[PDB]
RNA sequence: CGCGGCACAUCCACCUUGUGGUGGGUGUGGGUAGGGGAGCGUCCCUCAUUCAGCGAAGCCACCGGGUGACCGGUGGUGGA
RNA sequence: AUGCCGUGGUGUAAAGCGUGGCAGUGAGACGGCGGGGGAUAAGCUCCGUACGUCGAAAGGGAAACAGCCCAGAUCGCCGGC
RNA sequence: UAGACGGUGAGAGCCCGGUACGCGAAAACCCGGCACCUGCCUAGUAUCAAUUCCCGAGUAGCAGCGGGCCCGUGGAAUCCGCUGUGAAUCCGCCGGGACCACCCGGUAAGCCUAAAUACUCCUCGAUGACCGAUAGCGGAUUAGUACCGUGAGGGAAUGGUGAAAAGUACCCCGGGAGGGGAGUGAAAGAGUACCUGAAACCGUGUGCCUACAAUCCGUCAGAGCCUCCUUUUCCUCUCCGGAGGAGGGUGGUGAUGGCGUGCCUUUUGAAGAAUGAGCCUGCGAGUCAGGGACAUGUCGCAAGGUUAACCCGUGUGGGGUAGCCGCAGCGAAAGCGAGUCUGAAUAGGGCGACCCACACGCGCAUACGCGCGUGUGAAUAGUGGCGUGUUCUGGACCCGAA
């Protein structure tokens, strides 16, 4: 419930306090799974598609008599039982999205997020590098001070372009912006840093 | 900590899929139809009832005239303004759009339906005939 | 996703063909005709679990009955004797005594004798 | 696309505040003289439609 | 009928006295069209974890296992 | 004589009734009994029957033999009636 | 600020081409700024009067037959086409669903107008819970090629040595083809017929059975051989091992006895002398779209639930109240409304609303209650996601005519 802000190379310069009808939500399982299913297949580009037996190339005709040959009797050279016909019931394009409400979303969110609050493991940082051209190798070494886990998630600001970059080609850390909290993000990763003008942004945009 | 290997839906909310025609052990070769007939390969309408007269048919038709004029008010009842309303004052087709009685941008109309005790002040569309009797009797008034 | 069938399709034919190993003319090669025979063979096996238990029953009598006429008395009066002198030795031991020690047949014919009804066709 | 409501049974079936349907009755639009009076009244006003046709009404009026 | 295995239904006692297991009676379990319930196997993706040029997949043989679809182990061939 | 409707006792778990989801079937065959059509012919035809088996029923009997007699296969046993 | 992707003798951020991020344009073309250039305006404005002229002609209107609108000629307006007739210039004329009168809106028969919207042969940059050689385009290979047809047209099949060709020098049998020995290589259990090398199908060797027997080709009973393992007393060569024999047990065979009428579809009924199948491997049939419709499982919020187009974001996220369903029903409707329609009815009925299991006061009654205040705080309920069963519109489970 109180969260003390670290600084690079340093101690602490302050607290935030985090409400507690934002980040002490009971964690509903069975919610927090229609929503990350509702984002991954959101993420399925779709294009995928066969031809059936009157979009492949030629079969117009019926290929010879019906009746005295002896064999059976075919229709068009591109039936599906042929080889070279179309497929039958193959995939079309689709559009795998799925409409859960706002409701459902922001209280998923939010039960993850109670999760890592509840654990200990919500840091804060006033920022990643203290100077203006970024550098990894400094902020590596303060991503490890803090955290000593494989999968962490940076929540930063979109005005810090300085420290964005010095997160960017590390394994295992991902970046998005306060007005871009999900669920699935928040569960991945075994930790989540908010930058302080991003934690007082998320929380003022929730009252 | 909840990781993404924890999460599964609640019992029964997912069930399986029965792909028909798949074998004898399972719904098998005719699918669940059995037939030789128009049921084996096709879909017999609903509106088709052999041959005979149908039933949509066979009825008349229903009397009368929709009225193309015909000016539709919402209704609140005066058992619902004791309800939200418990301590009186103006009452108004804004406030009861937002107290959730009543519906946005409609005509209002108060009916008498339930018991009145709060002193109110109501200001709608086309009262009622008892509703102008309950809401006197309280010692309001009802205002076109 | 398209699916290849080979990698499933093949477990049931590695098992009917390695059943079917001793099975003369098409039967021992071919998939179609091996899966014919297993279904035949499993019916015949089901068929035969249960009327074994008649065959060497009919074949413990045909010793039983075979060893009483030695000692001159019939099966149907053997089978009679030992119910009323409270014997209750089952005929598939009751036909191997007759085999592996004949004279300890001839001592529970004459148990089945003696507690034997003394007018046999007599109204009991 | 968007289903179609058949247009026959909708001018001749519609639905009371619980659910019920509703329908009219025939023999009542001609041939009225050698009717006794008891007939025309036993003909008049509306019905429930049958426990046995509720299933196909229900899905023309959808 | 006797002696062992399995399953379904109901009844009667327990445990978180039905979200369900344990224990004990009694009854039941041929089956086409068809209805309902519970599952095996193959392929792709995400999360976690673990094997792999000290030999993966695929294949072949052998020895085992499960109530069924089927599965595991050792070896031969093979080369991601 | 039976059969049918009502009622009061007694007996019987998987009988019945209402209301929704999904059906399938709507060409039957034979044997018993009671009748029409046929020449009281048909493995003929059309009916009835809280009648049967087959259909969808394996096992035992009738030499063989969907329909006839006995009897309803949960699985195992080199047990008994 | 580089852990995008690929190559290199096997999973490379630190080996190569590159990626992040920066620099780079003689000339040509496109976009923009400024000059030159080109064009327009520089005489009307305001007030008053109400007599005159003008405000798009074979047009509008009207009539005949048609076309299209929700509207299938209907009471049929609006709009468009052909034939006939054929006006008026504002006190004019058309429209507001026959038509008339009042009223309201608007100025037809002349022309030109960017943006929002539709598309991709083609050019660059990306991507895939899309395909991986019977798949994906017909086409990874001479591909609209070979081939077929007079023609218009129809229209295939064929990819993989290895890291590197190091592609087997030399001797040998042979006319060659092909092979054996050498040699290359990690491997010829990679040899230009080449990675992995399954099944059908075809041989060779070997163990058992088979030339007096009538066989849906199996099954249960079962002797005898053959093989390979081991308790058991010998051979004590003895430490061993099997040398052998008796006994038991795996795998192969099956003299001989019983039972036994193939799979599938269709059928009242088939092993059937009804239909389908020569065999193996591969391919080949209830799919998908829609805030669709009915019913149910489950999750969210709940007298409320939910947004659609769109806008803003590197996304799956944040905005967006128009709408929809619920919220009160009855009636043909005007309407009235816990009621309402029929009716002359304070008659009866149709549809709808309406909780005593509990204490109270209470007009009453044996009691239970009829009635009424208040909780013991009678038990309600909808909507939106996602699964599933059916169903509607579409090719709609797949195949097949003349
Ligand atoms: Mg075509
Ligand atoms: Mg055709
Ligand atoms: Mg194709
Ligand atoms: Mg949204
Ligand atoms: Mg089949
Ligand atoms: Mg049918
Ligand atoms: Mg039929
Ligand atoms: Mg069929
Ligand atoms: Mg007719
Ligand atoms: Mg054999
Ligand atoms: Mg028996
Ligand atoms: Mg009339
Ligand atoms: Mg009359
Ligand atoms: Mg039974
Ligand atoms: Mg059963
Ligand atoms: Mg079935
Ligand atoms: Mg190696
Ligand atoms: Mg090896
Ligand atoms: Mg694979
Ligand atoms: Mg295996
Ligand atoms: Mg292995
Ligand atoms: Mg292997
Ligand atoms: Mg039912
Ligand atoms: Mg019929
Ligand atoms: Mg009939
Ligand atoms: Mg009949
Ligand atoms: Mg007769
Ligand atoms: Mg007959
Ligand atoms: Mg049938
Ligand atoms: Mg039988
Ligand atoms: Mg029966
Ligand atoms: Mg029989
Ligand atoms: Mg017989
Ligand atoms: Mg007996
Ligand atoms: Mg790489
Ligand atoms: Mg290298
Ligand atoms: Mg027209
Ligand atoms: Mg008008
Ligand atoms: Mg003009
Ligand atoms: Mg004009
Ligand atoms: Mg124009
Ligand atoms: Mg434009
Ligand atoms: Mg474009
Ligand atoms: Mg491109
Ligand atoms: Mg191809
Ligand atoms: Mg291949
Ligand atoms: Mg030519
Ligand atoms: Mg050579
Ligand atoms: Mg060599
Ligand atoms: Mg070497
Ligand atoms: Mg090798
Ligand atoms: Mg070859
Ligand atoms: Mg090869
Ligand atoms: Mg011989
Ligand atoms: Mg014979
Ligand atoms: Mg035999
Ligand atoms: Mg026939
Ligand atoms: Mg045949
Ligand atoms: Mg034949
Ligand atoms: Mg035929
Ligand atoms: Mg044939
Ligand atoms: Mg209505
Ligand atoms: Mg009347
Ligand atoms: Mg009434
Ligand atoms: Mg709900």
């Amino acid at each position: 419930l109180k969260i003390d802000v670290k600084t690079p190379a340093g101690k602490v310069d302050g607290a935030i306090e985090l409400p507690a009808e934002l980040f002490d939500v009971p964690a509903n399982i069975a919610l927090m799974h229609q929503v990350v299913t509702a984002q991954r297949a959101a993420a399925r580009q779709g294009t995928h598609s066969t031809k059936t037996r009157g979009e492949v190339s030629g079969g117009g005709r019926k290929p010879y008599r019906q009746k005295g040959t002896g064999r059976a009797r075919q229709g068009s050279t591109r039936a599906p039982q042929f080889t070279g016909g179309g497929v039958v019931h193959g995939p079309k394009p689709r559009d795998y999205s799925q409409r859960t409400p706002k409701k459902m979303i922001a209280a998923a969110l939010r039960g993850a997020l109670s999760d890592r609050a509840r654990n200990g493991r919500i840091h804060a940082i006033t920022e990643l590098v203290e100077g203006q051209n970024p550098s990894t190798k400094s902020a590596r070494a303060f991503l490890a001070s803090l955290t000593e886990r494989k999968q962490v998630l940076v929540v930063i600001g979109r005005s810090d372009e300085a420290g964005a970059k010095s997160v960017r080609n590390l394994p295992g850390v991902h970046i998005l912006a306060p007005d871009q909290l999900n669920t699935y993000d928040v569960l991945r990763a075994d930790d989540v840093v908010f930058s302080v003008e991003a934690l007082n942004a998320y929380i003022a945009a929730n009252t | 900590t909840l990781k993404l290997h924890d999460l599964r839906p609640a019992r029964g909310s997912k069930i399986a899929r029965t792909r028909v025609g798949r074998g004898d052990g399972s719904k098998g070769k005719t699918a669940g139809r059995g037939t030789k007939g128009t049921r084996a390969r096709k879909q017999v309408p609903v509106t088709f009832e052999g041959g005979q007269m149908p039933i949509h048919m066979r009825l008349p038709k229903l009397k009368g005239f929709r009225n193309r004029f015909r000016t539709e008010y919402e209704i609140v009842n005066v058992g619902d303004i004791n309800r939200l309303f418990p301590q009186g004052g103006a009452v108004g087709v804004d406030d009861l759009v937002a107290k959730g009685a009543v519906r946005k941008n409609a005509l209002v109309k108060v009916l008498g339906d339930g018991k009145l005790t709060a002193k109110v002040d109501v200001s709608a569309h086309k009262f009622s005939g008892s509703a102008r009797a309950k809401i006197t009797a309280a010692g309001g008034s009802a205002t076109e | 996703a398209r699916v290849k069938r080979a990698v499933n399709a093949h477990k049931k034919r590695r098992s009917i063909l390695k059943a079917s190993r001793g099975y003369r003319g098409q039967r021992s090669r071919l998939y179609r005709k091996a899966k014919e025979q297993q279904l035949h063979s499993l019916n015949y096996a089901y068929r035969d679990r249960r009327a074994r238990k008649g065959e060497f029953r009919k074949l413990w009598i045909a010793r039983i009955n075979a060893a009483a006429r030695l000692n001159d008395i019939t099966y149907n009066r053997l089978i009679q004797g030992l119910k009323a002198a409270g014997v209750e030795v089952d005929r598939k031991n009751l036909a191997d005594i007759a085999i592996s020690d004949p004279a300890a047949f001839t001592a529970l014919v004459d148990v089945a004798r003696a507690a034997l009804p003394e007018d046999v066709n007599a109204p009991s | 696309p968007k289903a179609k409501t058949h247009s026959g049974a909708s001018k001749r079936f519609r639905r009371t505040g619980t659910g019920k349907i509703v329908r009219q009755k025939a023999n009542r639009r001609h041939l009225l003289e050698h009717k006794p009076s008891t007939r025309t009244r036993r003909l008049d006003g509306r019905t429930v439609v049958a426990a046995n046709d509720t299933k196909r009404v229900t899905s023309l009026l959808n």
